[PDB]
């Protein structure tokens, strides 16, 4: 029983599911590194997808665990295959293989996206009341003149 | 950005009326 | 001489030639006062867009065996090319192919672990710089014997290390903190 | 002339001169400081900005993470979320994105860097990953202590990782299944 | 558990250099501006004659 | 003056200086911007971001002795450039 949860891109509904059954029901890379691991260490794997939908934790009150390492610890599930993070609280109660994916916090920003679309490039240093008023004293100076 | 300029070279501005004022005391 | 059709056409010319040759100066002391080097290679896939600067890795490492090894179409191109390049891009040790590089004129680039990389930028004579991200993600390990009872408690240390921020500053402390090669490059022209 | 038309012309002269002194001159401020602002300085340039809000998700490991480290950067920060108004915080990740989406980039989100490059490389397309990873994490699989199946799966995974296989499906689900695509618009043409 | 992440990376000497180009200094002002300053060089000329 | 050829020359004679002048300008532009760019350093982190001005203490002194005992981050930097350094920056008289 390989324990999953769905997270895009790592576990996916292929949207045709209602006409599936058992593990053409799931894709994504998860799906597929399960695929590959069951192939080179020798076993038939069935997906399943986690109860409640969230990641390993563990309450104070309760002291119990939730979520995919609940199912592997009170032995609901025989493996995880899933973007766990690896922390210390989570190798004191399961056993984690060597990481397969190295990440880490990054920052997101809007981006530019930029193509400028300023009809009048000549405007925008001098103010326009600016160059109203220089047109008043164009016309202020050519009364004098005639 | 800035690039917004009033004050100061409406003072240059102005001081060129004052110089057409001139130009009148001058002409009569 | 006295016609005003003239005089108009003659004043809007050089209101238009005036903006002109200002905009012109402006943009040049705007490029003049910026100094930003054009970057050769930006990304990992851009060195296989040249045929011009060779690159090489050591002869026998993990990252020419990475190479061999992959089928991504970049990486698969960029091997079939150092196998295929005359003269030989390997170079035997490391101080060999960082040599290389500094004696080329910018003219080869070296394909070395970011560790490596990095701490090799903050040395003298600071002439190395790491560019683009890294082409694939591995890691250092604590080794201890097979069934070892010291295996535990030496992963847990690893972890919560890890965690409290211990080897992030240790890193910072040993590669950056005690780098020889100052901070930054100048992007404020002096003089 | 009569030496009155001089010095309006003279004084004119003067005032025109000083007016397309001023153009050129203001005009070149607009484009040097158009030239002279980077995207990302640095994770901590973030920080040292009172105008760009930053955030992390409500309940999650972001979070405690920034509380528990010590480095001032961190910390600073940290201690600028909890009393920033309005809130930075979000319920889900999709939250933080849509904040910054309809920020017109006054709002930044900290997020896992494979989430990161996905949403870059999912529509509409908006989200752009900047800088370095600001710590060092890793995704496992996990197994039950002391189950047959740990030992196995570990070395699965690590000659799975040497072969390329891993490196290709990654590759596969951010670039060649879903795909901005563009090629990454010729690395936005230098 | 690995106590440092690590990658392929790409090393490249620093060019310290720059090199004068004759069209380098032509460069700020586009090619674009400066055809359509002949076309009204021209163009104006034209309206003239 | 009407001649085709002293009006060529004034069109490129004035395309030209005008070109000069503009350049000028323009690098008298960038002097000034990054003369007005420029701020001394004034800090003591400041000193170890800069590799051409070379800094040192007395050679026994508690100046010396205080850089290397400490484990602040610029210090160790500045102390890690200072023992490493050629020619000798340490001096044996203030």
């Amino acid at each position: 029983v390989v324990t999953t949860i769905l997270e895009s891109p790592y576990v996916m509904m292929k949207k045709n599911h209602e006409m599936l059954e058992g593990n053409e029901r799931y894709e994504g890379y998860c799906v597929d590194l399960a695929a590959e691991i069951a192939k080179h260490c020798g076993f038939k794997y069935k997906l399943t997808i986690v109860g409640d939908g969230k990641y390993g934790a563990r309450d104070a009150d309760t002291k119990i665990w939730n979520g995919m390492v609940g199912e592997l610890v009170y032995g609901k599930a025989d493996i995880a295959i899933a973007p766990l993070t690896i922390t210390l609280v989570r190798e004191e109660v399961i056993d984690f293989s060597k990481p397969f994916m190295s990440l880490g916090i990054s920052i997101m920003i809007k981006k530019p996206q930029k193509s400028k679309p300023g009809v009048f490039s000549f405007l925008d240093p001098l103010a326009y009341e600016i160059w109203m008023a220089i047109v008043f004293a164009y016309i202020g100076v050519s009364v004098v003149l005639f | 950005t800035s690039a917004l300029s009033l004050s100061n070279v409406a003072g240059v501005f102005y001081i060129l009326v004052g110089g057409l004022g001139l130009a009148m005391l001058v002409a009569l | 001489p006295r016609s005003l059709s003239a005089r108009i056409v003659a004043g809007v010319w050089w209101f238009f030639t005036l903006i002109i040759i200002s905009s012109y100066t402006a943009n040049l002391a705007a490029f003049l006062t910026v100094e930003r080097m054009v970057s050769p290679i930006e990304s990992a896939e851009d060195l296989s867009k040249q045929t011009e600067i060779a690159y090489g890795t050591l002869d026998s490492g993990s990252t020419k065996e990475f190479f061999r090894r992959s089928k991504i179409a970049v990486f698969d191109k960029m091997w079939t090319y150092m196998r295929s390049a005359e003269p030989s891009v390997f170079v035997r040790t490391t101080a060999e192919g960082v040599a290389r590089v500094r004696k080329s004129k910018g003219k080869y680039a070296y394909l070395l672990e970011s560790t490596m990389n990095e701490y090799i930028e903050q040395r003298k004579p600071c002439d190395t710089m790491k560019v683009g991200g890294n082409l694939d993600s591995k890691g250092y390990g604590i080794a201890t014997p097979k069934g070892s009872s010291l295996g535990t408690p030496v992963n847990l240390a690893v972890l919560k290390l890890s965690e409290q921020g211990v080897l992030d500053k240790l890193k910072n402390k040993w590669w950056y903190d005690k780098g020889e090669c100052g901070a930054k490059d100048s992007g404020s022209k002096e003089k």
